[PDB]
Protein backbone atom coordinates (compact mmCIF):
# COMPACT_ATOMS: atom_id res chain seq x y z
CA UNK A 1 0.00 0.00 0.00
CA UNK A 2 3.17 2.67 0.57
CA UNK A 3 5.49 2.34 -2.50
CA UNK A 4 9.36 1.40 -1.88
CA UNK A 5 11.79 1.59 -4.77
CA UNK A 6 12.90 -2.10 -4.52
CA UNK A 7 16.29 -2.10 -4.48
CA UNK A 8 18.82 1.62 -3.49
CA UNK A 9 22.51 0.91 -3.50
CA UNK A 10 25.49 3.19 -2.22
CA UNK A 11 29.52 3.52 -1.51
CA UNK A 12 30.66 3.47 2.20
CA UNK A 13 30.99 7.04 3.46
CA UNK A 14 28.37 8.25 0.82
CA UNK A 15 24.36 8.33 1.25
CA UNK A 16 21.75 7.24 -0.18
CA UNK A 17 17.96 8.08 -0.02
CA UNK A 18 14.77 5.96 0.02
CA UNK A 19 11.53 7.18 -0.90
CA UNK A 20 8.21 5.89 0.09
CA UNK A 21 5.22 7.11 -1.40
CA UNK A 22 1.78 6.70 0.09
CA UNK A 23 -1.50 8.05 0.02
CA UNK A 24 -3.12 11.41 1.83
CA UNK A 25 -4.94 9.04 3.74
CA UNK A 26 -2.10 7.99 5.18
CA UNK A 27 1.57 9.95 4.73
CA UNK A 28 0.05 12.93 3.62
CA UNK A 29 -2.35 14.03 6.17
CA UNK A 30 -0.47 12.46 9.14
CA UNK A 31 3.34 12.80 10.48
CA UNK A 32 2.91 9.00 11.87
CA UNK A 33 5.54 7.58 9.32
CA UNK A 34 7.99 4.67 10.76
CA UNK A 35 11.10 3.47 9.64
CA UNK A 36 12.26 -0.18 9.68
CA UNK A 37 15.68 -1.90 9.50
CA UNK A 38 15.86 -5.70 9.12
CA UNK A 39 19.08 -7.45 8.59
CA UNK A 40 18.55 -11.01 7.16
CA UNK A 41 17.08 -14.12 9.96
CA UNK A 42 16.47 -10.75 12.32
CA UNK A 43 13.07 -8.74 13.63
CA UNK A 44 12.62 -5.17 12.40
CA UNK A 45 14.26 -2.24 14.45
CA UNK A 46 12.44 0.80 14.53
CA UNK A 47 14.77 3.66 12.96
CA UNK A 48 12.33 6.50 13.08
CA UNK A 49 8.94 7.58 14.58
CA UNK A 50 6.52 10.23 13.53
CA UNK A 51 8.86 11.12 10.22
CA UNK A 52 12.11 12.36 12.02
CA UNK A 53 12.61 10.93 15.38
CA UNK A 54 14.67 8.65 16.39
CA UNK A 55 14.30 6.34 18.91
CA UNK A 56 17.38 5.61 21.97
CA UNK A 57 20.26 4.64 19.82
CA UNK A 58 19.81 5.31 16.27
CA UNK A 59 22.47 7.53 15.49
CA UNK A 60 21.79 10.62 13.30
CA UNK A 61 23.12 9.24 10.69
CA UNK A 62 19.06 8.07 9.71
CA UNK A 63 17.52 11.27 8.48
CA UNK A 64 13.90 11.14 7.78
CA UNK A 65 12.08 13.66 6.18
CA UNK A 66 8.26 13.94 3.85
CA UNK A 67 7.32 16.38 1.22
CA UNK A 68 3.34 16.19 0.63
CA UNK A 69 2.44 12.36 -0.29
CA UNK A 70 6.37 10.41 -0.18
CA UNK A 71 8.54 10.16 2.90
CA UNK A 72 11.97 9.78 2.16
CA UNK A 73 14.84 8.20 4.49
CA UNK A 74 18.12 9.50 3.56
CA UNK A 75 21.20 7.50 5.18
CA UNK A 76 24.49 9.27 5.51
CA UNK A 77 27.88 8.15 5.96
CA UNK A 78 27.30 4.44 4.82
CA UNK A 79 28.74 1.51 6.37
CA UNK A 80 28.94 -2.25 5.81
CA UNK A 81 26.15 -3.15 8.66
CA UNK A 82 23.85 -0.09 6.98
CA UNK A 83 23.51 -3.12 4.61
CA UNK A 84 19.52 -4.79 5.18
CA UNK A 85 16.01 -4.23 3.97
CA UNK A 86 13.82 -0.81 5.09
CA UNK A 87 10.74 -0.68 5.58
CA UNK A 88 8.33 2.46 5.96
CA UNK A 89 5.13 2.49 7.65
CA UNK A 90 2.44 4.76 8.32
CA UNK A 91 -0.88 5.09 10.40
CA UNK A 92 -3.66 5.27 7.80
CA UNK A 93 -7.19 6.45 8.47
CA UNK A 94 -9.48 4.27 9.56
CA UNK A 95 -7.43 2.87 12.56
CA UNK A 96 -5.19 1.00 10.52
CA UNK A 97 -1.23 0.41 9.86
CA UNK A 98 0.15 0.30 6.54
CA UNK A 99 3.61 -0.83 5.54
CA UNK A 100 5.72 -0.24 1.89
CA UNK A 101 6.99 -2.91 0.20
CA UNK A 102 10.46 -2.37 1.64
CA UNK A 103 13.96 -2.00 -0.32
CA UNK A 104 17.25 -3.65 0.00
CA UNK A 105 20.41 -1.29 0.52
CA UNK A 106 23.67 -2.69 -0.75
CA UNK A 107 26.38 -1.09 0.45
CA UNK A 108 29.76 -1.73 -1.50
CA UNK A 109 32.27 -2.62 -0.55
CA UNK A 110 33.21 -6.16 -1.77
CA UNK A 111 34.63 -6.69 -5.19
CA UNK A 112 32.48 -7.82 -7.95
CA UNK A 113 33.63 -11.47 -7.66
CA UNK A 114 33.14 -14.36 -10.41
CA UNK A 115 31.34 -17.67 -9.53
CA UNK A 116 33.00 -20.69 -9.02
CA UNK A 117 30.79 -23.66 -11.06
CA UNK A 118 30.90 -27.26 -10.38
CA UNK A 119 29.02 -29.83 -12.23
CA UNK A 120 27.83 -33.06 -11.01
CA UNK A 121 26.61 -36.21 -13.23
CA UNK A 122 24.14 -38.24 -11.48
CA UNK A 123 25.10 -41.63 -9.35
CA UNK A 124 25.14 -45.24 -10.22
CA UNK A 125 22.93 -45.80 -7.83
CA UNK A 126 20.31 -43.00 -8.61
CA UNK A 127 20.51 -44.76 -12.42
CA UNK A 128 19.94 -48.13 -10.81
CA UNK A 129 16.58 -45.86 -9.20
CA UNK A 130 15.56 -44.88 -12.80
CA UNK A 131 16.20 -41.76 -12.25
CA UNK A 132 18.83 -39.21 -13.05
CA UNK A 133 19.85 -35.55 -11.35
CA UNK A 134 22.18 -33.26 -13.01
CA UNK A 135 23.61 -31.41 -9.82
CA UNK A 136 25.14 -27.52 -10.97
CA UNK A 137 27.20 -25.98 -7.33
CA UNK A 138 27.13 -22.19 -8.10
CA UNK A 139 29.63 -20.36 -5.37
CA UNK A 140 31.44 -17.20 -4.03
CA UNK A 141 30.17 -15.06 -6.65
CA UNK A 142 29.05 -11.27 -5.93
CA UNK A 143 26.98 -9.15 -6.61
CA UNK A 144 24.41 -12.04 -5.54
CA UNK A 145 22.21 -12.71 -8.77
CA UNK A 146 22.83 -15.05 -11.66
CA UNK A 147 20.87 -16.94 -14.36
CA UNK A 148 21.23 -20.40 -15.14
CA UNK A 149 20.60 -21.82 -18.24
CA UNK A 150 21.24 -25.91 -19.24
CA UNK A 151 22.10 -28.15 -22.33
CA UNK A 152 21.88 -30.91 -23.46
CA UNK A 153 24.54 -31.43 -26.44
CA UNK A 154 24.31 -27.43 -28.06
CA UNK A 155 20.66 -27.69 -27.38
CA UNK A 156 19.14 -25.73 -24.29
CA UNK A 157 16.91 -27.43 -22.07
CA UNK A 158 14.18 -25.91 -19.44
CA UNK A 159 12.32 -28.84 -18.35
CA UNK A 160 12.95 -30.72 -15.22
CA UNK A 161 15.45 -27.68 -14.23
CA UNK A 162 15.08 -26.18 -10.66
CA UNK A 163 17.28 -23.66 -9.09
CA UNK A 164 17.73 -21.88 -5.81
CA UNK A 165 17.46 -18.64 -4.80
CA UNK A 166 21.09 -16.70 -4.14
CA UNK A 167 22.37 -16.86 -0.37
CA UNK A 168 24.32 -15.17 1.35
CA UNK A 169 27.69 -17.35 2.32
CA UNK A 170 30.16 -17.21 5.28
CA UNK A 171 32.70 -15.25 3.51
CA UNK A 172 29.94 -12.28 2.62
CA UNK A 173 30.14 -13.90 -1.09
CA UNK A 174 26.98 -15.62 -2.13
CA UNK A 175 25.73 -19.51 -3.50
CA UNK A 176 23.33 -21.19 -5.57
CA UNK A 177 22.31 -24.63 -6.79
CA UNK A 178 20.31 -25.54 -10.30
CA UNK A 179 19.00 -29.16 -10.59
CA UNK A 180 18.47 -30.70 -13.91
CA UNK A 181 15.95 -33.93 -13.97
CA UNK A 182 16.44 -36.27 -16.43
CA UNK A 183 15.27 -39.77 -17.01
CA UNK A 184 18.40 -42.69 -17.38
CA UNK A 185 17.43 -42.71 -21.08
CA UNK A 186 17.86 -39.17 -21.70
CA UNK A 187 21.34 -39.07 -20.09
CA UNK A 188 22.84 -41.78 -21.68
CA UNK A 189 21.48 -40.44 -25.17
CA UNK A 190 23.53 -37.02 -25.74
CA UNK A 191 26.96 -36.62 -25.70
CA UNK A 192 27.36 -34.24 -22.86
CA UNK A 193 25.05 -32.02 -20.98
CA UNK A 194 26.32 -28.61 -19.73
CA UNK A 195 25.54 -25.86 -16.96
CA UNK A 196 26.32 -22.11 -17.88
CA UNK A 197 26.00 -19.57 -15.22
CA UNK A 198 26.33 -15.94 -16.46
CA UNK A 199 27.02 -13.66 -13.88
CA UNK A 200 26.72 -9.58 -14.58
CA UNK A 201 27.50 -10.45 -18.74
CA UNK A 202 29.64 -13.36 -18.17
CA UNK A 203 29.63 -16.93 -18.85
CA UNK A 204 31.17 -19.69 -16.63
CA UNK A 205 30.39 -23.16 -17.95
CA UNK A 206 30.80 -27.18 -16.96
CA UNK A 207 29.69 -30.06 -18.79
CA UNK A 208 29.75 -33.77 -18.22
CA UNK A 209 29.18 -36.78 -20.12
CA UNK A 210 27.90 -40.60 -19.81
CA UNK B 1 14.45 -5.86 29.65
CA UNK B 2 11.53 -6.37 27.39
CA UNK B 3 11.36 -9.18 25.66
CA UNK B 4 9.06 -11.17 23.20
CA UNK B 5 9.35 -15.30 22.84
CA UNK B 6 7.22 -16.67 20.36
CA UNK B 7 6.13 -20.50 19.76
CA UNK B 8 8.59 -22.32 17.71
CA UNK B 9 8.10 -23.40 14.06
CA UNK B 10 5.06 -24.92 11.94
CA UNK B 11 4.08 -26.94 9.60
CA UNK B 12 0.74 -26.97 8.34
CA UNK B 13 -1.19 -29.19 5.67
CA UNK B 14 -3.88 -26.88 3.72
CA UNK B 15 -6.92 -26.51 5.42
CA UNK B 16 -5.53 -26.90 8.85
CA UNK B 17 -5.70 -24.15 11.21
CA UNK B 18 -2.20 -22.18 13.38
CA UNK B 19 -2.44 -21.05 16.76
CA UNK B 20 0.68 -19.42 17.85
CA UNK B 21 1.93 -18.03 20.86
CA UNK B 22 3.52 -14.58 22.33
CA UNK B 23 5.00 -14.58 25.74
CA UNK B 24 5.63 -10.92 27.06
CA UNK B 25 8.16 -9.51 29.88
CA UNK B 26 9.66 -6.49 30.71
CA UNK B 27 6.66 -3.85 31.38
CA UNK B 28 2.95 -3.50 32.32
CA UNK B 29 1.19 -6.33 29.82
CA UNK B 30 -1.98 -4.69 29.88
CA UNK B 31 -0.94 -0.84 28.91
CA UNK B 32 0.63 -1.74 25.56
CA UNK B 33 -1.67 -3.14 22.52
CA UNK B 34 0.28 -6.43 20.28
CA UNK B 35 0.46 -6.30 17.10
CA UNK B 36 1.20 -9.14 14.46
CA UNK B 37 3.12 -8.97 11.42
CA UNK B 38 3.05 -11.04 8.69
CA UNK B 39 6.52 -12.05 6.26
CA UNK B 40 6.26 -14.24 3.20
CA UNK B 41 9.46 -15.48 2.07
CA UNK B 42 11.37 -12.80 0.45
CA UNK B 43 8.47 -10.61 0.64
CA UNK B 44 7.42 -7.85 2.61
CA UNK B 45 6.25 -6.71 6.18
CA UNK B 46 1.72 -7.24 6.56
CA UNK B 47 0.10 -6.09 8.91
CA UNK B 48 -2.52 -8.64 10.19
CA UNK B 49 -4.22 -6.10 12.91
CA UNK B 50 -3.95 -5.95 16.75
CA UNK B 51 -5.15 -6.73 20.31
CA UNK B 52 -5.69 -4.32 23.43
CA UNK B 53 -5.23 -6.84 26.51
CA UNK B 54 -6.65 -4.21 28.71
CA UNK B 55 -10.64 -4.85 27.13
CA UNK B 56 -9.38 -7.58 24.93
CA UNK B 57 -10.76 -5.39 21.92
CA UNK B 58 -8.90 -6.84 18.82
CA UNK B 59 -8.84 -4.96 15.19
CA UNK B 60 -7.65 -7.00 12.06
CA UNK B 61 -6.46 -6.28 8.53
CA UNK B 62 -8.87 -6.56 5.96
CA UNK B 63 -6.66 -9.15 4.23
CA UNK B 64 -7.24 -11.73 6.85
CA UNK B 65 -10.92 -10.98 8.07
CA UNK B 66 -12.77 -13.87 9.09
CA UNK B 67 -9.49 -16.09 9.69
CA UNK B 68 -7.82 -14.48 11.98
CA UNK B 69 -8.25 -14.76 15.96
CA UNK B 70 -6.28 -12.71 18.19
CA UNK B 71 -6.48 -13.51 22.07
CA UNK B 72 -4.81 -12.14 24.99
CA UNK B 73 -4.30 -13.75 28.47
CA UNK B 74 -3.03 -11.34 31.41
CA UNK B 75 -2.79 -14.43 33.57
CA UNK B 76 0.40 -15.78 31.65
CA UNK B 77 1.04 -12.07 29.67
CA UNK B 78 0.72 -13.93 26.45
CA UNK B 79 -1.31 -13.18 23.06
CA UNK B 80 -2.04 -15.71 20.63
CA UNK B 81 -3.11 -15.76 16.87
CA UNK B 82 -4.46 -17.92 14.96
CA UNK B 83 -4.92 -18.49 11.41
CA UNK B 84 -7.95 -20.42 10.03
CA UNK B 85 -8.36 -22.41 6.48
CA UNK B 86 -4.44 -22.12 5.90
CA UNK B 87 -2.63 -22.34 2.43
CA UNK B 88 0.83 -22.47 1.00
CA UNK B 89 0.24 -18.25 0.46
CA UNK B 90 0.20 -18.55 4.37
CA UNK B 91 3.61 -20.02 4.49
CA UNK B 92 5.98 -16.87 6.29
CA UNK B 93 7.08 -16.01 9.44
CA UNK B 94 5.15 -14.23 11.63
CA UNK B 95 5.80 -11.54 14.29
CA UNK B 96 4.55 -10.02 17.47
CA UNK B 97 5.56 -6.78 18.13
CA UNK B 98 4.97 -4.35 20.87
CA UNK B 99 4.08 -0.89 20.38
CA UNK B 100 6.52 2.09 20.89
CA UNK B 101 5.82 4.28 23.56
CA UNK B 102 6.66 8.12 22.81
CA UNK B 103 4.45 9.48 25.80
CA UNK B 104 4.98 10.63 29.08
CA UNK B 105 2.64 7.76 30.31
CA UNK B 106 2.89 4.72 28.68
CA UNK B 107 -0.90 3.98 29.25
CA UNK B 108 -3.24 1.91 26.36
CA UNK B 109 -0.70 2.59 23.90
CA UNK B 110 -1.79 1.57 21.02
CA UNK B 111 0.68 1.29 18.28
CA UNK B 112 -1.05 3.04 15.68
CA UNK B 113 0.78 5.89 15.59
CA UNK B 114 4.49 6.29 17.06
CA UNK B 115 6.02 2.64 15.26
CA UNK B 116 6.86 -0.95 17.31
CA UNK B 117 9.97 -0.83 18.92
CA UNK B 118 10.33 -4.34 20.40
CA UNK B 119 10.05 -7.15 17.85
CA UNK B 120 9.62 -11.13 19.00
CA UNK B 121 12.17 -13.49 17.30
CA UNK B 122 9.53 -14.84 14.63
CA UNK B 123 7.47 -17.86 13.99
CA UNK B 124 8.04 -19.62 11.04
CA UNK B 125 5.17 -21.36 9.49
CA UNK B 126 5.16 -24.03 6.86
CA UNK B 127 2.27 -24.53 4.93
CA UNK B 128 2.05 -27.70 2.30
CA UNK B 129 0.25 -30.61 0.72
CA UNK B 130 3.32 -32.58 1.16
CA UNK B 131 3.93 -35.37 3.88
CA UNK B 132 7.23 -36.25 6.21
CA UNK B 133 9.51 -38.03 4.01
CA UNK B 134 13.37 -38.74 4.79
CA UNK B 135 15.91 -38.41 2.04
CA UNK B 136 17.70 -40.96 -0.15
CA UNK B 137 21.53 -39.73 -0.30
CA UNK B 138 23.75 -40.57 -3.46
CA UNK B 139 27.48 -39.72 -3.74
CA UNK B 140 28.84 -36.94 -5.89
CA UNK B 141 31.95 -37.74 -7.71
CA UNK B 142 32.94 -36.03 -11.13
CA UNK B 143 33.29 -37.44 -14.50
CA UNK B 144 35.59 -31.56 -5.31
CA UNK B 145 33.46 -34.56 -3.48
CA UNK B 146 29.96 -34.70 -2.17
CA UNK B 147 26.80 -36.49 -1.74
CA UNK B 148 23.24 -35.34 -2.97
CA UNK B 149 20.26 -35.55 -0.53
CA UNK B 150 17.08 -35.92 -2.67
CA UNK B 151 13.69 -35.59 -2.14
CA UNK B 152 13.01 -35.20 2.00
CA UNK B 153 10.21 -32.92 3.67
CA UNK B 154 9.94 -31.01 5.93
CA UNK B 155 12.95 -28.51 6.65
CA UNK B 156 15.74 -29.05 8.16
CA UNK B 157 18.82 -31.01 7.27
CA UNK B 158 21.66 -31.63 9.20
CA UNK B 159 25.17 -32.69 7.19
CA UNK B 160 28.32 -33.18 8.90
CA UNK B 161 31.69 -35.24 7.20
CA UNK B 162 33.43 -37.80 9.03
CA UNK B 163 31.42 -37.24 12.71
CA UNK B 164 32.41 -33.68 12.29
CA UNK B 165 35.97 -34.56 12.24
CA UNK B 166 35.81 -32.64 8.70
CA UNK B 167 34.94 -29.28 8.88
CA UNK B 168 37.85 -27.66 6.42
CA UNK B 169 36.70 -27.25 3.12
CA UNK B 170 33.58 -28.42 3.51
CA UNK B 171 30.22 -26.29 1.76
CA UNK B 172 26.58 -27.20 2.48
CA UNK B 173 24.25 -25.80 0.01
CA UNK B 174 20.67 -24.63 1.01
CA UNK B 175 17.88 -27.14 -0.67
CA UNK B 176 16.19 -26.46 -3.29
CA UNK B 177 12.22 -27.07 -3.30
CA UNK B 178 11.36 -28.46 -6.20
CA UNK B 179 7.66 -28.63 -7.62
CA UNK B 180 6.82 -32.17 -5.93
CA UNK B 181 7.03 -30.28 -2.83
CA UNK B 182 10.18 -32.28 -1.62
CA UNK B 183 13.48 -30.70 -0.40
CA UNK B 184 16.48 -31.73 -2.10
CA UNK B 185 20.31 -30.32 -1.58
CA UNK B 186 23.97 -30.81 -1.77
CA UNK B 187 27.02 -30.71 0.52
CA UNK B 188 30.55 -30.94 -0.74
CA UNK B 189 34.33 -31.12 0.34
CA UNK B 190 36.68 -29.54 -1.49
CA UNK B 191 41.17 -39.93 3.11
CA UNK B 192 38.12 -41.46 3.34
CA UNK B 193 34.91 -39.21 3.34
CA UNK B 194 31.76 -39.74 5.05
CA UNK B 195 28.29 -38.53 5.05
CA UNK B 196 26.29 -38.13 8.24
CA UNK B 197 22.61 -36.96 6.98
CA UNK B 198 20.18 -36.36 9.55
CA UNK B 199 16.59 -35.58 8.67
CA UNK B 200 14.45 -35.44 12.45
CA UNK B 201 11.29 -35.11 10.99
CA UNK B 202 11.32 -38.73 9.37
CA UNK B 203 13.94 -39.90 12.01
CA UNK B 204 16.08 -41.19 9.44
CA UNK B 205 19.85 -41.16 9.65
CA UNK B 206 22.28 -42.27 7.03
CA UNK B 207 25.56 -42.24 6.85
CA UNK B 208 27.54 -41.98 3.24
CA UNK B 209 30.74 -42.81 2.37
CA UNK B 210 31.86 -40.97 -0.80
CA UNK B 211 34.38 -42.46 -3.20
Amino acid sequence: ALTQPPSASGSPGQSVTISCTGSSNDVGDYNFVSWYQQHPGKPPKLMIYEVTKRPSGVPDRFFGSKSGNTASLTVSGLQADDEADYYCSSYAGGNSVVFGGGTKLTVLGQPKAAPSVTLFPPSSEELQANKATLVCLISDFYPGAVTVAWKADSSPVKAGVETTTPSKQSNNKYAASSYLSLTPEQWKSHRSYSCQVTHEGSTVEKTVAP
Amino acid sequence: EVQLVQSGAEVKKPGATMKISCKVSGYPFTDYYMHWVQQAPGKGLEWMGLIDPEDGETNYAEKFQGRVTITADTSTDTVYMELSSLRSEDTAVYFCAKPHCSSRTCQRVSGYYFGMDVWGQGTLVTVSSASTKGPSVFPLAPSALGCLVKDYFPEPVTVSWNSGALTSGVHTFPAVLQSSGLYSLSSVVTQTYICNVNHKPSNTKVDKKVE
